[PDB]
């Protein structure tokens, strides 16, 4: 089925711990590891949660 | 030592949830407030108080 989000209990954005914007005109971008936590139901990657 | 957690941060939620195998805690005697209170209710079992 198609699930439409209706409520995000928490969304934390912390750019200070996030990598800076890629140099201008970048063609290859970096990949940040991400993890899904079923116990707490947190999708975390970089400085976002 | 497995029965003790820390009051400094809400890291007990993951520990207790994992240790209870997702069942939660039947009774929560809550004194802390703020995010600790929110994390405490989130550990309640289906019939938890």
């Amino acid at each position: 089925h198609q699930a439409l989000p209706t409520l995000l209990e928490s969304v934390t954005i912390d750019p200070r711990v996030h990598p800076a914007q890629p140099p201008e005109g970048t063609t290859e971008f970096q990949v940040l590891p991400g993890k899904w936590d079923p116990v707490l139901q947190i999708a975390a990657a970089g400085g976002v949660e | 030592d497995r029965n003790f957690c820390s009051s400094e941060d809400c890291s007990f939620e993951k520990y207790i949830r994992k240790e209870t195998k997702g069942s939660g805690v039947d009774v929560v005697i809550n004194t802390l407030r703020g995010k600790f209170l929110k994390a405490s209710r989130r550990l309640l079992s289906k019939k938890g108080k």
